[PDB]
RNA sequence: UGCU
């Protein structure tokens, strides 16, 4: 009697991505920061006044964002597309508009719209102009229908802003100490000021250490401080057991020894105690009320609240130094995500707070002594300052908060346009803190609590492993709640107040205490009846589906969390052994008679967060469900992120093979979009003849991939052929290379700028200087038009001017000097447009788009689809590779050596998939934990007359003869990576060097050659070849000639001694150049090297 | 000599001298593309 | 883009059945059955009309024109 | 040990680019320094008369 | 002018990322190298304007 | 709208139906082609709306 | 930022 499955169960997914998923939360994020924060924050800091002059205030009434405007025209608005944006090099943005009232003369005038600054507005936004929009008006407007969008643009650069991981705040963290001491810290961070606080048990005793103590003091100095003297009573609230009081004891001695036994002794101590920034007295109250502990609030100088709490926080630590009970850092339950609008929030008002000081600034220094003309605010309300402030922290990525001290740097990156699953995994990938600070190991490993919110393969391969990671295809980000209900609910179910008992109760077995965001909500008895009645009220809707509910059962402690950034995933619930969604459900929702919300509001499915999965029971299938089971997994395939959704039967390989799998797919070569022709890029490759995969997964279904593939299907044999595919090379075909497999495009993009300076003078486009001997253009302005710049459609070479630019010398006649955009290029590229814009500043931006379509050759690499990453070794012709009895010869041959050592038995299944799928004419899926068994291809393998293991009869193409084994041959996925032999090529002659030292550049693009490290020189060193490293070191590299007095030991110039003023002793010497600089730099430093020469023999 | 461009959107030949705000008629849109060249290019079918 | 003239592997002339692939998929003909009608009996060229996408007619949307 | 003149060391150990695109040039840390050696020993100078 | 022939047929032809003044009778390199920057030299070039640095 | 190079391999790659044996090989160079070994196909296509 |  097995358990009746749903095999429409999968059809959730898509529901729930119809509103949610992967780039929906970014766009979700930023609506909300321009439709209500923005609001708040114009409320909070709505009346701006000066203290001179008093009557004088600016108020703000409503701040709008407008719809994404240019300031193109001469005082002009005009609606302007993304696409336009990226083609000028210009800022997609709206301009702030805000209606306010000041006080002239006391006479109060109102303006109803007043521009203040421009906000980048984000693609697919609530006021983007592609919301909402046919694909029809997409095509309109230039633009892919299928792009993510949720990136700004920004002076033409697509920049995204990643997804910040960090602690939770407002937290207990007990953990050692760098010696090893078992201490406590909490970070109490509040709307205004952060401080972290920490305990030691150092000496036996609790120090309590803060930022603004001159030393750390006892705890008991600190509880009599806060109101409670009575030792009796601070014993009872850390606790009754009889180890607690064993440990505690040291510091009831230590506050005994010393005379302090009052809150004003206690005070006092305090005051002496604390830092420069009775007086004593008052400052060490006021620190203790709100600097101590920020996080807990006290109504009117009140510190019971602070007492628990630390009394609380003792008892955790007394308890955790026994048993090593340590809390990790690396539970994602204790870890918030900030999405941009988290971080546009801050800086709006960062930037606000910095205008309105500024306006305060101005205001009074202008009216007390400018004239009898009363002053407004309008005369001086900078409209460039927001708008460069948020330019410039989207462009350059620093963000440095001063209100906050928040430096951040690497916010916003470039969105990699290298295909679209590369944008669309970009998109969704998520920064640490941590920011490579030190290889800990820790953060950078697989943590268990990653199940279903971040993918656990998808990570990039570098030193960055483990620090970037990606969300999963199914998961939610939470925001931020009222919490007033939720305290309503928790008072009226029966919590106890804290303040009403004492703190004996906190150490009884079945006294749970509860926290609401870091704050003691109170204490709660039988825990469970509070946790049934919570969970049922949420899922009745009283109570927000996003706030979580946790229990701890060996801190006796249940957290209910209702703070933004904590990552949620749906899940079915499961009552009495049976799910509440059934095949009735599933087909009324196929049908269309409900949805994803439906389903969250009838109680079929819920939010759950790490914190309230750790105590809740989920079942992976229907089968697994026992009596102990409170909920259902939707589908196992989600825990894959979109860069893995892309593996064909990934369960079946190794887990580094799919983290290669997903790197070489962030670089995967295909087409971006339906607009990629009008697409203008510094770099772009495309693919001539894109095919989709034949065995796509139900998440490649999902992303639309297949309708812009990045890769083709080929006819791969598994063997090995002329021993050209030793260590994973593979052998292309020849034929097969020149009917057009394999063929890509790179489009290259050369932009150039005519400004006008200063003086009246602007760079002008100078015609082709025509030969007079032949009246034709020379060489070098050949493809030059009539005005001076190059027509589309003819070819470009080495060493060949673009645009024929000149530009003049004084910033009386104009000195015109010439800068032509040369082309430097091993190969020829062809014209394909040039298009010409002007800006605003009567700038002349002209862009080419150099086009070069390369075949694959020796050198180029390319993929497979499983990480089985090979460069092309050999090009055999098509009568050189095999044959089979129908005729078919291999494209592509690859090494049967790497599949022992990888175990990559998903590239096999793979193969047989897509041969059965070709065969019969059908799409096998490759989804993860399920997908087409291979009992099934057999059978369609040998339904059709194949060989039921893909290995088929084939001869030998060279000797002609049948080979002694099968060959397995197959369809196989390989898709091109952008590594181009032709772009690696490098070979660097004499060429320039570098100003400060005489040696060769870095970058190949300037024309740098390859540096000899320290391991190279140790190496040359072994070998003990003197006269190469000699000769690689110092003639090759740095060799120079100078004159060294033999009197003083100094640098001389042309024979010449300055120092002793002759030139008898002066000599010739050869040194390398970087040596010379070092002894200058020496003798600069005082450091004077006195060289004592004398005769080589 | 008649420098001839193309528009944006109307994909109109508009002709326009040197130093000129870049414009198209009956309509506001400020992209402008060169026509392709009229000269002879050879191509290879390898 | 556009459908290959020739097919990778071996090098049949397939650019010209593309418009019959799609007259029979416009009818009730399946992939399989349209693919074997289309005299394809080697599943390389099966494989090249099946995994082809169309993107000329895409691409000619934002086309001047 | 005690200094009282400073090595300003040539030209090429600072180099300088004339960056003619806008009204300005790169130059290196060790210039802007003794000019501001240079700035507070003429403000010294000037406070002594 | 050519210090070996005496022509001014002088032509700056870059032979393999390889700045060189060069002859174009004779084919007598007259001058060839040039010292650029670096990035990290770049890099640690500070912008001073003119506003500054002139006075 | 497709690339120059893309359009010349896919005329490459079209057959003719000549008879090669009435022809001979091209010498090394001779883009000019002569009678005996050249054939010349012209393709003028203009779209227009009906 | 990517590559081994
Ligand atoms: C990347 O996100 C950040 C991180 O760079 P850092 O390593 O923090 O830069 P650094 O500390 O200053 O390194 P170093 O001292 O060696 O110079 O910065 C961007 N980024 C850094 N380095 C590169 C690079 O070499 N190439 C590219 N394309 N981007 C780089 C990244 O956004
Ligand atoms: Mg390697
Ligand atoms: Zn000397
Ligand atoms: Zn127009
Ligand atoms: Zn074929
Ligand atoms: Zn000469």
């Amino acid at each position: 009697a097995p358990i009746p499955t749903v095999e429409e169960k999968w059809r959730l997914l898509p529901a729930f991505l119809k509103v949610k998923g992967l780039v929906k939360q970014h766009i979700d994020s930023f609506n909300y920061f321009i439709n209500v924060e923005i609001k708040k924050i114009m409320k909070a800091n709505e009346k701006v006044t000066s203290d001179a002059d008093p009557m004088w205030y600016l108020k703000y009434l409503n701040i709008y964002v407008g719809l994404p405007d240019v300031e193109e025209s001469f005082n002009v608005t005009r609606p302007v597309s993304p696409h336009e944006c990226r083609l000028r090099d210009m800022t997609y943005s709206a301009p702030i508009t805000v209606d306010i009232e000041y006080t002239r003369g006391s006479q109060r005038i109102i303006r109803n719209a007043l521009p203040i600054g421009r906000m980048p507005i984000m693609l697919r936004s609530s006021n983007c102009v592609l919301t909402g929009k046919t694909p029809a008006e997409f095509a309109k407007l230039n633009e892919c229908p299928l792009d993510p969008g949720g990136y700004f643009i920004v002076k033409g650069v697509e920049k995204v802003i990643l997804i910040q991981e960090q602690l939770s705040k407002n937290r207990i963290i007990v953990e050692a100490d760098r010696k090893g001491a078992v201490g406590a810290s909490v970070t109490s961070s509040t709307h205004e000021k952060k401080s972290r606080t920490n305990m030691a048990v150092k000496q036996g005793r609790f120090y309590l250490r803060h930022n603004t103590l001159s030393e750390d003091i006892p705890i008991v100095i600190i509880f009599k401080a806060m109101g409670v003297e009575s030792d009796q009573e601070i014993v009872q609230m850390i606790g009754t057991e009889e180890h607690v009081m064993a440990a505690f004891g040291p510091s009831l001695e230590e506050c005994q020894k010393a005379q302090i036994f009052t809150q004003m002794q206690a005070l006092k101590y305090i005051g002496n105690k604390v830092r420069r920034q009775k007086t004593k007295i008052e400052e060490a109250r006021e620190l203790l009320a709100s600097t101590i502990l920020t996080h807990v609030p006290v109504k009117e100088f009140n510190f019971r609240a602070k007492c628990i709490y630390t009394a609380v926080m003792v008892r955790r630590v007394i308890l955790a130094q026994g048993d090593n009970k340590v809390d990790d850092r690396d539970y994602y339950g204790n870890k918030r995500l900030e999405l941009a609008g988290q971080l546009l929030s801050l800086l709006f008002e960062d930037l606000f707070k910095k205008f309105n000081s500024e306006m305060k600034k101005i205001a009074d220094q202008v009216i007390p002594k400018q004239r009898a003309a009363q002053f407004d605010v309008v005369k001086h309300m900078r409209q460039d300052q927001i708008t460069n402030g948020m330019v410039n922290a989207i462009s350059t990525g620093n963000w440095s908060l001063k209100r906050f001290k928040m430096d951040r740097q690497g916010v916003t990156q470039v969105l990699s346009r290298l295909s679209y699953i590369s944008a669309l995994g970009m998109m969704t990938r998520i920064s640490s803190q941590f920011e490579k600070t030190r290889k800990v190991s820790g953060p950078r490993s697989l943590q268990p609590s990653q199940w279903g919110m971040l993918c656990p393969s998808d990570t990039p391969e570098g030193e960055a492993c483990g620090l970037v990671k990606n969300l999963a295809l199914m998961t939610h980000i939470t925001t931020d709640m009222e919490d007033g209900p939720i305290v309503k609910l928790a008072s009226n179910l029966g919590v106890e107040d804290v303040n009403l008992l004492c703190g004996e109760e906190l150490s009884y077995p079945n006294v749970f205490l509860v926290f609401l965001n870091g704050n003691i909500l109170g204490v709660i008895r039988d825990h469970k009846k509070l946790v049934n009645t919570f969970r049922l009220m949420r899922r009745a809707g009283y109570i927000n589906e996003f706030v979580s509910i946790s229990t701890n059962l060996t801190d006796r402690c249940v957290y209910i969390s209702s703070d933004g950034g904590r990552l949620c995933r749906p899940y079915i619930i499961v009552k009495k052994q049976k799910p509440a969604v059934t095949n009735k459900h599933m087909e009324e929702l196929a049908q269309g008679y409900r949805n994803f919300e439906d389903f969250l509001h009838e109680s079929l499915v819920e939010y759950l967060d790490v914190n309230e999965e750790n105590d809740c029971n989920i079942a992976l299938y229907e089968h697994t469900i026992n009596k102990d089971t409170t909920h259902l997994e939707i589908e196992p395939f989600t825990l894959l992120g979109v860069c893995a959704g892309l593996i064909p039967y990934p369960h079946h390989n190794q887990s580094p093979r799919n983290t290669y799998q997903c790197a070489m797919g962030k670089q995967a070569m295909g087409t971006i979009g339906y607009n990629q022709r009008n697409r203008i890029d510094t770099l772009m490759y495309l693919l001539a003849y894109p095919q989709k995969p034949m065995v796509k997964t139900k998440t490649i279904e999902l992303i639309e991939f297949e309708k812009l593939p990045a890769g083709q299907n080929a006819t791969v044999a598994v063997m090995s052929y002329s021993g050209y595919d030793i260590e994973d090379a593979l052998v292309l075909n020849k034929a097969s290379l020149d009917r057009g497999f394999g063929r890509c495009l790179v489009y290259k993009n050369a932009k150039c700028t005519l400004k006008r300076y200063t003086n009246q003078t602007f760079d002008k486009v100078m015609g082709p200087m025509l030969d007079a001997a032949t009246r034709k253009p020379i060489w070098r302005h050949e493809i030059l038009d009539a005005d001076g710049i190059c027509s589309p459609g003819e070819k470009v070479e080495n060493k060949q001017v673009l645009v024929n630019k000149s530009m003049p010398t004084v910033t009386q006649q104009p000195q015109y000097k010439d800068v032509p955009i040369t082309y430097k290029g091993a190969t020829d590229s062809y014209i394909e447009k040039v298009m010409i814009s002007s800006n605003a500043e009567d700038a002349f931006l002209i862009k080419m788009l150099l086009r070069q379509t390369r075949r694959p050759e020796i050198g180029d690499k390319f993929s497979s689809r499983h990480g089985q990453k090979g460069v092309c070794g050999l090009i055999v012709p098509q009568e050189d590779m095999p044959f089979c009895d129908s005729g078919i010869c291999p494209d592509i041959i690859m090494n049967p050596h790497g599949f022992p050592s990888r175990m990559t038995v998903g590239k096999l299944i793979e193969l047989l998939a897509g041969k059965a799928g070709v065969l019969d004419g059908r799409f096998h899926y490759g989804t993860a934990f399920g997908g087409s068994k291979v009992k099934d291809v057999c059978e369609d393998l040998v339904r059709h007359g194949y060989n039921y293991l893909g290995k088929d009869y084939v001869t030998s193409g060279i000797t002609g003869e049948p080979l002694e084994a099968y060959i397995y041959f197959g369809p196989v996925y390989y898709q091109k990576l952008k590594h181009m032999v032709l772009d690696k090529m490098h070979a660097r002659a004499r060429g320039p060097r570098a100003v400060l030292t005489r040696q060769p550049t870095e970058g190949r693009s300037r024309d740098g050659g390859l540096r000899l490290g320290e391991m190279e020189r140790d190496c040359l060193i072994g070998y003990g070849a003197s006269m190469l490293l000699l000769e690689r070191l110092m003639i090759s590299s740095d060799a120079f000639e100078v004159d060294v007095c033999g009197q003083c030991g100094l640098l001389g110039y042309s024979g010449w001694c300055h120092y002793c003023k002759s030139s008898c002793h002066v000599s010739s010497l050869r040194i390398p150049y970087a040596c010379k600089l070092l002894f200058q730099e020496l003798q600069s430093m005082n450091i004077i090297p006195r060289l004592k020469l004398s005769k080589y023999n | 000599q008649p420098m001839i461009y193309i528009c944006g959107e109307c994909h109109t030949e508009n002709e326009i001298k040197s130093r000129d705000p870049i414009r198209c008629r009956e309509c506001g849109y400020r992209i402008m593309y060169k026509k392709r060249t009229k000269r002879l290019v050879v191509f290879d079918a390898r | 883009m556009i459908i290959p003239v020739r097919c990778f592997t071996c090098g049949k002339i397939v650019g010209n059945k593309w418009e019959a692939y799609l007259g029979l998929l416009q009818a009730e003909y399946t992939e399989g059955d349209a693919l074997d009608a289309l005299g394809l009996k080697r599943y390389c060229c099966r494989r090249m009309l099946l995994a082809h996408v169309d993107l000329i007619e895409k691409l000619l949307n934002y086309a001047p024109l | 040990l005690i200094l009282t003149r400073l090595l300003v060391p040539p030209l090429c150990i600072r180099p300088s680019v004339v960056s003619d695109l806008k009204s300005g040039t790169n130059e290196d840390d060790l210039t802007m320094k003794l000019t501001e050696i240079i700035f507070l020993n003429d403000v010294i100078k000037k406070h002594r008369i | 002018r050519c210090p070996d022939c005496g022509s001014t047929e002088l032509v700056e032809d870059s032979h393999y990322s390889q700045s060189q003044l060069v002859c174009s009778d004779c084919g007598c390199v007259v001058t060839e190298g040039v010292l650029t920057t670096t990035f990290s030299d770049e890099g640690n070039l500070r912008e001073v304007t003119y506003s500054r640095s002139t006075g | 709208i497709v690339q120059d190079e893309i359009l010349a391999h896919r005329l490459g790659l079209i057959p003719i139906h000549a008879d090669p044996r009435l022809f001979e090989y091209r010498n090394q160079g001779d883009e000019e082609g002569t009678e005996i070994d050249t054939l010349q196909f012209r393709l003028q296509v203009r779209c227009t709306r009906n």
